[PDB]
């Protein structure tokens, strides 16, 4: 790997200018280079990761939404033959992203995960996986299209099973996994009750918990609520 | 697009 | 070059996909491609080498200064010392900036403005080579600094020379070279007092020249009418 | 910064 020769205390430290650069694709590269030095990574590493590849895969997956609309339209009754490039560019773009999900799962499954014993860093990485089976899924045509989905299902459920036993209601974590797991329910499994029912009851038991939290962790929790409500009105 | 974390 | 076996007409239909999507890395390698077909490029095509090359080497420099703020900052008196790390990492953005600098100069040397004798195709070529020694001269620092600028007024020069004899005054690309120009004077040349005049003498000039235009080309050029405006509110 | 195109 071009970042074996950097400390990993370096490569930290340039995730971080990286960041506030803007530079995202060189992040997820840096960050890629800590994980590859086997330690576990902090509360603050498994973030500069997330953040990483959440922006890397975020642009792809905008720029595949696009491409895809135009293909659709393009493949509509009146329209005039282009050629193949549009297809051929959307590939591109899929390929290109499929492999920005490969390496996230790589490293989440060479050794991330099997490390992981704390509810915040298991749980973190689980919904990880989840989320990145997810932008998987949501290009995905194949005979393999199930499997994916189910990949993405298990690792949330998994996650989901641990959080709940593990972490408090109000949890950022815990409510950041119901709150994609609710997406992958409407957007990816056919699920609209599951999505709606899970985000209400999440944002419910949140609610009662948030008497127990500081000014801090309060702010941090509802913000996240926020998100969840937004999804509600956004489905009923 | 709904929200995710 | 892997766009080598790629038609033109596909690259260019490409790199107008790259743009809906806002893929300008892609827009870029396309464009290339395209130019390296060897035939000279239309109006249009000139705008998509144009516009791909700016959104990149744009983000660049948006980048690159970040990171020199923050390394200078870390030269100051009382700052912690920190290691190479910041110095490390604006000299890797800076030397990916370079390369694409480079990149573009090499299309213009080879062989577009040696085969560009209409005005319209010369001045914006002609500009763009005074703009990419412009990005190479604000990096600039070594022995050859001064060659650097030199190139870039040197280029800025002859377009302006062509544009003033064969171009009207509201010329869109010549509104704009002149803005380039003065910009050049203002920031890399430490004459702002040439460039507050050129922005004024084009600005009044220019708008002598509007009642002989339609209602689409008076818009064309009163927008960069306005930014020579902006400039010199910003500079007086 | 100022303007340029
Ligand atoms: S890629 C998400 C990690 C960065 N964290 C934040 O932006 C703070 S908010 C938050 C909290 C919990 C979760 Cl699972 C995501 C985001
Ligand atoms: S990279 C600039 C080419 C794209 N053209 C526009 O955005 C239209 S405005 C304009 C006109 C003239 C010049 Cl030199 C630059 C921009
Ligand atoms: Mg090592
Ligand atoms: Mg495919
Ligand atoms: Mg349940
Ligand atoms: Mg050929
Ligand atoms: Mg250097
Ligand atoms: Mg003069």
């Amino acid at each position: 790997g071009a970042m074996g020769s950097m400390e990993r205390a370096s490569l930290i430290q340039k995730a971080k200018l990286a960041e506030q650069a803007e530079r995202y694709e060189d992040m997820a590269a840096f960050m890629k280079g800590a994980v590859e030095k086997g330690e576990e990574l902090s509360n603050e590493e498994r973030n500069l990761l997330c953040v990483a590849y959440k922006n890397v895969v975020g642009g792809q997956r905008a720029a595949w939404r696009v491409l895809s609309s135009i293909e659709q339209k393009s493949n509509e009754e009146g329209s005039e033959e282009k050629g193949p490039e549009v297809r051929e560019y959307r590939e591109k773009v899929e390929t290109e992203l499929q492999g920005v999900c490969d390496t996230v799962l790589g490293l989440l499954d060479s050794h991330l995960i099997k490390e992981a014993g704390d509810a915040e860093s298991r749980v973190f990485y689980l919904k990880m996986k989840g989320d990145y089976y997810r932008y998987l899924a949501e290009v995905a045509t194949g005979d393999d299209k199930k499997r994916i989905i189910d990949s993405a299902r298990s690792a949330y459920q998994e996650a989901m099973d641990i959080s709940k036993k593990e972490m408090p209601p109000t949890n950022p974590i815990r409510l950041g996994l119901a709150l994609n797991f609710s997406v992958f329910h409407y957007e990816i499994a056919n699920s609209p009750e599951e999505a709606i029912s899970l985000a209400k009851t999440t944002f419910d038991e949140a609610m009662a918990d948030l008497h127990t939290l500081s000014e801090d962790s309060y702010k941090d929790s509802t913000l996240i609520m926020q998100l969840l409500r937004d999804n509600l009105t956004l489905w009923t | 697009f709904p929200a995710t974390v």
